[PDB]
């Protein structure tokens, strides 16, 4: 998260984090329910086996309320493709339930017509993550969130170098140099709307980090809606 | 109607009836009684910051 705040304590509470056998926290996601935890798909390519921590403001302190978790299925979206990255996005069931105390809570999921409506056409929105503070920097240390403004549907396509899909979508900066970046994938990208917040989208990538004339790709959430539910179901 | 004046003044999904609002919240919340705001069941619910 090049820029940015620091997620002071329990601003952040959807915050998870994807952690593998080096205990090294490689991608990021959102707590959804007890049980359920949102993903961006190719992160499950990262890792070779791993944990799903959450309650962590600080990778280095025990603040106590951290805690680990183990993944009993992973639900990947098929139709995902790295040479594309479309369809960037996954489910994980944790083994155990989560146990909401602070600093640890699950996020809301909108109403497809409704979000797409209100939730992004706000102004701006939410994304977080313990990713690089920089292009070239080492991951983060601290927690840390970046409110970021959306970008035209269209300004979108232009910029890229890639074609912006239907389950994409643009959010960030044309100079500014703020934006998610490296290990921040997978995070939650989430909007405001009368103190509560709804997961609008999911970290997905960009060309290089926080870079002018190039924004940030997120995973277009509510195109997906009824899949994540699918899956809460699990399917 | 106009789910769009200002979110059918609902606090979450606004709905839309051919002529007026038909607010709804999240999972996890319960409909005020006056169709409109949405209060939480348990004490750590979807979207607030736990603060
Ligand atoms: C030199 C060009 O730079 C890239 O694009 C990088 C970005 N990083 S990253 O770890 O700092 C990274 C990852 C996810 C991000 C998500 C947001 Cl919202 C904002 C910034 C991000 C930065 C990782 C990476 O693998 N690449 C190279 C990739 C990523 C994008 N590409 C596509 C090709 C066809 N279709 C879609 C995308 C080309 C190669
Ligand atoms: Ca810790």
């Amino acid at each position: 998260i090049v820029g940015g705040q620091e997620c002071k304590d329990g601003e952040c509470p959807w915050q998870a984090l994807l952690i593998n056998e080096e205990n090294e926290g490689f991608c990021g996601g959102t707590i959804l329910s007890e049980f359920y935890i949102l993903t961006a798909a190719h992160c499950l390519y990262q890792a070779k086996r791993f944990k799903v921590r959450v309650g962590d403001r600080n990778t280095e302190q025990e603040e106590g309320g951290e805690a680990v978790h183990e993944v009993e299925v992973v639900i990947k979206h098929n139709r995902f493709t790295k040479e594309t990255y479309d369809f960037d996005i996954a489910v994980l069931r944790l083994k155990t339930p989560i146990t909401f105390r602070m600093n640890v809570a699950p996020a809301c999921l909108p109403e497809r017509d409704w979000a797409e409506s209100t939730l992004m056409t706000q102004k701006t929105g939410i994304v977080s993550g313990f990713g690089r503070t920089h292009e070239k920097g080492r991951q983060s240390t601290r927690l840390k969130m970046l409110e970021v403004p959306y970008v035209d549907r269209n300004s979108c396509k232009l910029s890229s170098s890639f074609i912006i899909t239907q389950n994409m979508f643009c959010a960030g900066y044309d100079t500014k140099q703020e934006d998610a970046c490296q290990g921040d994938s997978g995070g939650p990208h989430v909007t405001r709307f009368k103190d509560t917040y709804f997961v609008t989208g999911i970290v997905s990538w960009g060309e290089g980090c926080a870079r002018k004339g190039k924004y940030g790709i997120y995973t277009k959430v509510t195109a997906f809606l009824k899949w994540i539910d699918r899956s809460m179901k699990t399917r | 109607k106009l789910c769009s004046l200002d979110n059918g003044d609902c606090d979450q999904f606004c709905h839309e009836e051919q002529n007026s609002v038909v607010c709804s919240c999240a999972r996890g919340y319960t409909l005020a009684d006056n169709g409109k705001a949405c209060i939480p069941t348990g004490p750590y619910p979807c979207g607030k910051q736990t603060l």
